[PDB]
RNA sequence: ACAGAG
DNA sequence: TCCAGCTCCACTTAA
DNA sequence: TTAAGTGGAGCTGGATGCTCTGT
């Protein structure tokens, strides 16, 4: 479900690390700058996948470190629209249902895309669903959060960059839907 | 011309879009260029440049010529881009002289840029079906009958023709065919025996091929020039006197240059038969009018002859100088008030004048006149002569004669107009873009009514439209429309000022 | 840092399983130094991704299992985004094919859908 | 305190009534005594108002309005044929147009 | 083939010793067996005489082409 | 600062600059005339310059 | 005395000194005698590494007033400087790190 | 040029500035790539005609 | 601004 | 205290 | 006869060494 992103960078290798093969030292110094961070237009970087090319290791004047331009590919969790995923409920809230996908927690099920039978919680945090035959409106998305299946209808990037001179909002947002048949808790289908 | 290029950028974006306004503005700003560097200076791909250039040449907005070594150079026609703004006034004035068929002819010619005579009579017939009902078709005969009347009156004219390759230079194909204008056949229509009917949108080899036709924009300016002169005479003298002027100008139409100081003289003996039969005036009283017009110091008419009875000419250049001055004085009056407009007409008649004579002559005191004088310098309505006593040019020993120059103040005022329209468009587009949220929302509710209008459409959908939360919002959309309708209407009305000022500037230039 | 291709390839979750397992074989032979939080970011994202994938049915697969899965599914007129989803989630009921494949009730006949159920569960 | 220039060369022969010191800058949009002339109305000046708005809505739909091409669509799907933006294409007259502009 | 002179110029010698001294001042591995020297530039001069310096000199021709010469394969001289 | 009273320091003039160029001493001329006088950092916008 | 000649092409520099010169033939031609009063002021930043750690410790212990000594000490990723006249120098010598 | 390099604080081209130094690291350029398993061309002939 | 020193 | 450009003005050729 | 291109003469603006050492 992931993608590769082809990226370039100039990596500074300091001179105490000259006792190590360069392809090992470069990869470590790249994971330290990319892992668990969102790169704006492309998504959340998991780790470096491989180095595809490695240019000349210049030494610039006034420093002793070596600078080398690296060509590399990185595994990034970018899910395409209308994809099916499975994940666990962390919380119920008035604004909707919040889903976790392992590492990723900013998954929104909006109430405009929830199941139609029940749509306004009666002063309760937990969301509800009513079926006439079974369960009299007490069926619920439990706080323990047994895995739901959801379909990612929308995603948005918000540019979390400094405004004004210098001297926490979620930068990657994902919006699901659950209204289709076959979506929901796994035990329902 | 930074105001012109800013205004041309908006017009091309609204009528043609983003990847062609880039090429259009670049041609206006840099002048003529070969094709390869138009792409490179812009970063557009070569296929998009060809698409952009071919649409700008279709609507007659760029010319092309062959040069040394056979390269084509394109060249933008800046003034012809600005005349896209006057298009509704053209479509209205054809509806005044001609029926609704003549309105739809000019609309198709202006929107497609060039059309063949077979193509226009087709598309006018197709569109006039919506104006009629109960079986009656539009037929191609009554379309052409107005087109050939448009042609004789010179509102529509043939485009520059491709040359005959077989007669001239047979052989290797040229990079561009080096088009030329023929003076004989501009107003000579092809004869068409084919007739037919317009299709009512049910949805369930060509003889005049290459005879393209386009609107003759210079003929509309000769119409609008007449209306400015005729209406000025209607105010100052009388409606009867205005008709005498309208009679002279309508005869002048076919036999005079669109740029000349004087038209062909006409005798009062031949004016008499040309005036409509309802004007219960004797020939002797007709000569009373003509002398009292010629006595006027505004000199809209003059004598210029004595043969065949009384001979009279109407002055084209001197009427425009009056109208440009009346335009120039009217903006002074509204911006700074009547007492300042007094001083503007004072200095204009007392061609060079000093402060102590201004307060004496206008009966405006000091500390009120001088404040008005010094503002008119700083808005470039008025000038200083500064005759020196000595080659020091020192301020203590020179007499600061004021002057009004009409030509420079007309060029200055025209520059204010181009930026004024650009601002009005910028306000409309800002309020349209920042309400795309509500405009989509008000579309989608109306889309539920438009889509599935009749087939299977139950009555159970007519109340669910106002059930959305857009019903309180509606107050904003009434504010939107009243804003846009005032901004659009002001964008039309400032064009009345441009045409008066530009026609004066156009005639004083000899372009030698 | 500059990006030369945003979307380059689609990855199965088996390749990420194989990547992080090969990563784990050579990680944690040196600990975090706390000269910078950079090592903390790498550990938390690697661990939580694999703990997610280890609860997905992508385990026990292999390169020759995945390659032959495409070979069997080659003849079925499915796009990449549909073949990818059938691999990663292991469908066993009929309903999620209408989710994972658009207009499946129009493109695939009921016998073709039930052949697709068997093609998944016999190979995977 | 005196300046570099002599103030008597500018003016101020009496020795008083120097202009005051501006404390706060003047506002960006100062108030004006005069107002715009109200617009012209009529049955003819309003028909030009409606024809002007119909030329925007038409010339955006006509084939001369070359829209910018889209790019970097992520994946292919079966909703591509259902969502193909169909529009007919205009063709020029390549006699008048130069040879250098064929697509 | 490489057309430029095989001798190390005084400017190449000055900057190799400088860049190596700055690298030995930071905690880089020393390739020679040092013998109680403390001054980084003196250690770099032993590495030059022993031909152990890991620097490549990229000679630049004015058209933009280049030649990569090893410090160990230039002819050093006083 | 300018001199002994103010613990001023010494000048690398336009003539001493001409000497160091003739040695080809590019880094020493950078150390003397930037690093040990007036080294600074500015924020430069790459868009407007 | 303008920018381009007075402050840009040439400029006042620190770590500089001036004194009267006098002969000494017992020095080699590549040597110059520097007085102790200038040598105690003109400092050189020696970066701590494996070859000089035990040498610089003795210099830190002597401190500012004895000639083979040191005036300042600066920590690895810090840009403030500890003036070594105060504090106990035998503690600051023990806490030398590489870098 | 030399004079504007001293003004702007960048090392002059002449002298020791004419050449660049590369570090002789033990590196393998164009290293062995990880094969993709899924998104290879032979299994993904286009759907549309 | 002047005097010095090399 | 010494020295290149810029502009004004007479001075022949040419139609 | 005069339009014009080029000579000769006067006006204008620029420049004139490097540092410390004191009042
Ligand atoms: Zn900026």
């Amino acid at each position: 479900m992931f993608v590769l992103v082809e990226m370039v960078d100039t990596v500074r290798i300091p001179p105490w690390q000259f006792e190590r093969k360069l392809n090992d030292s470069i990869a470590e110094e790249l994971n330290k700058k990319l892992a668990n961070k969102v790169v704006y237009n492309v998504g959340l970087c998991i780790c470096l996948f491989d180095i595809t090319k490695l240019e000349d290791a210049y030494v610039f004047p006034g420093d002793g470190a070596s600078h080398t331009k690296v060509h590399f590919r990185c595994v990034v969790f970018h899910p395409f629209l209308d994809e099916i995923l499975i994940g666990k409920i962390k919380g119920c809230s008035p604004e909707g249902v919040h889903v976790s996908l392992g590492f990723f927690d900013d998954i929104l099920i909006p109430p405009e895309s929830l199941q139609q039978p029940a749509k306004f919680d009666e002063a309760e945090q937990v969301w509800v669903w009513e079926y006439e035959t079974e369960e009299g409106a007490h069926d619920l998305y439990m706080d323990t959060g047994e895995e739901i299946r959801f379909r990612v209808v929308d995603e948005s990037f918000v540019d979390t960059s400094p405004t004004g001179p210098s001297s926490k909002e979620a930068p990657y947002t994902l919006v699901g839907s659950i209204s289709e048949p076959g979506l929901g808790l796994l035990s329902w289908w | 011309t930074q105001a012109e290029i800013k205004l041309c950028s908006l017009l091309l974006q609204e009528h043609f879009g983003e990847i062609v306004e880039k090429i259009g503005v670049h041609l206006i700003r840099t002048g003529s260029q070969p094709l390869r560097v138009i792409a490179h200076d812009t970063g557009t791909s070569l296929d998009q440049v060809k698409k952009a250039l071919c649409v700008l040449v279709q609507h007659n907005l760029v010319s092309y010529q062959v040069h040394k070594r056979g390269v084509v150079e394109y060249e933008a026609q800046c003034s012809r881009v600005l005349r896209m703004l006057r298009y509704p006034r053209y479509i209205y004035t054809t509806k005044t002289l001609y029926s609704d068929t003549g309105e739809l002819i000019v609309e198709e010619l202006l929107l497609n840029g060039k059309l063949t005579m077979s193509a226009v009579v087709k598309k006018v017939a197709d569109r006039l079906t919506e104006t009629m009902e109960d079986g009656k078709t539009m037929d191609y005969a009554e379309v052409s009958n107005t087109f050939v009347r448009l042609a004789d009156t010179h509102f529509v004219q043939r485009c520059p023709s491709v040359p005959t390759t077989e007669n001239s230079d047979p052989g290797p194909p040229p990079p561009a065919p080096t088009l030329v204008i023929n003076e004989k056949d501009m107003y000579l229509v092809p004869k068409l025996s084919l007739i037919g009917k317009g299709k009512r949108r049910r949805s369930s080899p060509i003889p005049d091929d290459g005879i393209y036709w386009q609107a003759n924009l210079d003929r509309f300016h000769q119409h609008f020039r007449d209306q400015a002169i005729v209406s000025a005479v209607a105010n100052r003298m009388d409606q009867t006197s205005s008709e005498i002027v309208r009679t002279m100008l309508r005869m002048s139409e076919i036999t005079t240059s669109s740029s000349a100081p004087f038209t062909q003289p006409l005798s009062s003996n031949e004016i008499f038969r040309s005036l409509p039969v309802g004007y219960n005036i004797s020939k002797q009283v007709l000569d009373q009018y003509l002398t009292l017009l010629a006595d006027d110091p505004l000199e809209f008419v003059g004598k210029s002859g004595d043969s065949g009875g009384g001979m009279y000419v109407i002055n084209l250049h001197k009427a425009l100088a009056s109208l440009a001055t009346a335009t120039l004085e009217s903006v002074v009056q509204e911006r700074f008030g009547s007492r300042c407009a007094r001083i503007f007409r004072l200095v204009l008649q007392k061609k060079h004048i000093e402060q102590k004579q201004v307060e004496d002559f206008a009966m405006i005191p000091a500390k009120e006149a001088k404040d008005m004088l010094y503002k008119m310098l700083s808005e470039n309505f008025m000038s200083l002569q500064e005759i020196p006593k000595t080659p020091d040019h020192a301020p203590s020993r020179t007499f600061y004669l004021y002057t009004v120059n009409i030509l420079s103040a007309a060029r200055m005022l025209l520059h204010r107009c181009y930026k004024s329209i650009a601002n009005l468009i910028e306000r409309r587009q800002f309020e349209t873009k920042e309400n795309k949220r509500l405009l989509e929302k008000s579309q989608r509710v109306e889309a539920i009514i438009a889509s599935m209008q009749a087939t299977g459409a139950e009555e159970a959908q007519l109340q669910e439209i106002e059930e959305m939360i857009t019903a309180p919002e509606r107050q904003q959309l009434e504010t939107l429309k009243r804003n846009v309708n005032k901004l659009d209407a002001s964008e039309i009305q400032v064009d009345e000022t441009i045409f008066l000022l530009e026609s004066y500037i156009e005639c004083t230039m000899k372009r030698q | 840092m500059e990006v030369k291709d945003a979307n380059s390839a689609l990855l199965s979750n088996y390749e990420v399983f194989q990547l992080l397992t090969d990563l784990k074989e050579q990680r944690k032979e040196s600990g975090k130094n706390k000269h910078s939080s950079g090592q903390q970011n790498l550990n938390t994202i690697t661990y939580e991704t694999l703990k997610y994938i280890s609860k997905t049915p992508c385990r026990h697969q292999s390169p020759e299992i995945v390659r032959e899965f495409l070979t069997a599914l080659k003849s079925h007129k499915l796009t990449k985004a549909e073949k990818l989803q059938l691999l990663n989630h292991r469908p066993v009921t009929a309903v999620e094919i209408q989710l994972m494949v658009e207009e499946s009730e129009e493109r695939l006949t009921e016998e073709q859908i039930e052949a697709l159920l068997h093609t998944v569960t016999s190979i995977l | 305190a005196a300046y570099t220039f002599n103030i008597e060369a500018v003016g101020f022969s009496k020795g008083e009534k120097l202009p005051d010191v501006v404390l706060k800058p003047p506002p960006l949009f100062p108030d004006t005594d005069y107002k715009p002339v109200p617009l012209k109305t009529g049955e003819g000046e309003e028909y030009m108002l409606a024809l002007k708005q119909e030329l925007r809505e038409t010339m955006k739909r006509m084939p001369y309005f070359i829209e910018t091409p889209e790019e970097r669509q992520d994946i292919e799907r079966y909703s591509k044929r259902y969502m193909k933006v169909y529009k007919e294409e205009w063709i020029p007259d390549w006699r008048r147009l130069p040879r250098e502009m064929m697509p | 083939k490489r057309i430029t002179t095989p001798y190390m110029t005084k400017y190449e010698r000055a900057r190799v010793l400088g860049t190596r001294a700055l690298q030995i001042a930071m905690c880089a591995p020393v390739m020679v067996e040092l013998e109680g020297e403390t001054d980084p530039l003196l250690i770099a001069m032993k590495e030059l005489k022993a031909r152990k310096i890991p620097i490549i000199i990229r000679r630049y021709l004015p058209d933009g082409s280049y030649e990569d010469w090893g410090v160990d394969e230039l002819i050093i001289t006083d | 600062t300018e001199g002994r009273s103010r613990d001023g320091g010494l000048r690398l003039g336009e003539m001493e600059r001409d000497c160091l160029i003739g040695y080809g001493a590019s880094m020493l001329l950078l150390e003397r005339l930037m690093i040990s006088s007036d080294a600074f950092e500015v924020d430069v916008c790459g868009q407007c310059g | 005395q303008g920018r381009f000649r007075g402050n840009l092409s040439g400029k006042r520099v620190d770590f500089s000194g001036r004194t009267v010169i006098s002969p000494d033939p017992n020095l080699r031609i590549d040597e110059v005698a520097v007085p102790v009063h200038v040598a105690k002021i003109l400092t050189f930043p020696e970066k701590v590494n494996k070859a000089n750690i035990n040498f610089l410790r003795k210099l830190v212990q002597n401190g500012p007033e004895v000639h083979p000594g040191a005036n300042f000490i600066q920590q690895r990723h810090t840009q403030m400087k500890r003036f070594l006249k105060y504090g106990n120098r035998e503690k600051m010598a023990q806490e030398l790190k590489y870098g | 040029g030399v004079s504007e390099c001293i003004i702007m604080g960048i090392p002059m081209n002449i002298g020791t500035g004419l050449f660049k130094l590369l570090h002789k690291a033990d590196r393998d350029p164009n290293p062995p790539k990880r094969p993709l398993i899924f998104d290879t061309n032979e299994f993904h002939i286009p759907l549309v005609t």
